């Protein structure tokens, strides 16, 4: 649920 | 048979995004250099697996509608596809980017790298039959934007949504197939027989995980 390194990835620049 | 001015559009920003990819050198001289022991062979497939989510995400980011879906969607989408979207790239890696005798090296560190037969196995058999294929770019590039394009991933709140956005392009792959191969009927359903392939390594990689104790905490968060 939290896949906080795919969600940086996708928010970034 | 050609293909109209909006699905040449479509296909060319998936062909874009898809040209861009590139394995880094660094890499590539891991194959060629590093000691041939299970711990640096795992330790090679581990950084080749982490460079394909990077890879995967800057891929799926420039596809068309993409960033038009609902946020939390975009990273079920993400999580859902990660590792049949990886065997297909790997696939084309193993097949067309990397050179013969480095290709071979690389097989060799993959058998030597700790991994069960079990797995080893179908992955090999996969790579035979997708060079089978005589794939096309466009072909790859459609082929991994329709497995990252799936609507029926797990929670996934709006369906409707991706498949908008699936239709189009298995449409235009359905229609390259008609115009370079119209000898060959049987193509586009080839190509398919490679999706359902594909899902099979959701299972294989799962239970592959559960036989470690070669734990890479970074992967088996993006995994499972």
């Amino acid at each position: 649920k939290d896949h906080q390194l795919l969600r940086y990835l996708l928010d970034k620049d | 048979m050609e293909l109209t001015p909006d699905q040449q559009t479509l296909l060319h920003f998936i062909m874009d995004s898809y040209n861009k990819q590139r394995m880094p050198q660094e890499i590539t001289n891991k194959i060629l250099k590093e000691a041939f022991s299970a711990e640096e062979n795992f330790l090679i497939l581990t950084e080749m697996a982490t460079n394909h989510v990077q890879v995967l995400v800057e891929f799926t980011k420039k596809l068309p509608g993409f960033q038009t879906l609902d946020h939390e969607d975009q990273i079920a989408l993400l999580k859902g596809s990660a590792v049949e979207a990886m065997f297909l790239r790997s696939a084309e890696i193993f097949n067309k980017k990397l050179p013969s005798g480095h290709s071979d090296l690389l097989e060799a560190r993959i058998r030597n790298s700790g991994i069960s037969d079990e797995y080893i196995t179908p992955m090999f058999s996969f790579y035979k039959s997708i060079g089978e294929l005589k794939m096309t770019q466009e072909e790859y590039a459609l082929l991994t934007a329709i497995v990252i394009l799936s609507p029926d991933r797990q929670y996934i709140k709006d369906r409707e949504a991706v498949e908008k956005l699936q239709e189009p392009l298995l449409d235009v792959l359905q229609k390259l197939c008609k115009i370079h191969q119209p000898e060959n009927p049987q193509h586009f359903a080839c190509l398919l027989g490679r999706l359902t392939e594909l899902r099979t390594f959701n299972h294989h990689h799962a239970e592959m995980l559960m036989s470690w104790r070669k734990f890479t905490p970074l992967l088996c968060e993006i995994w499972d």
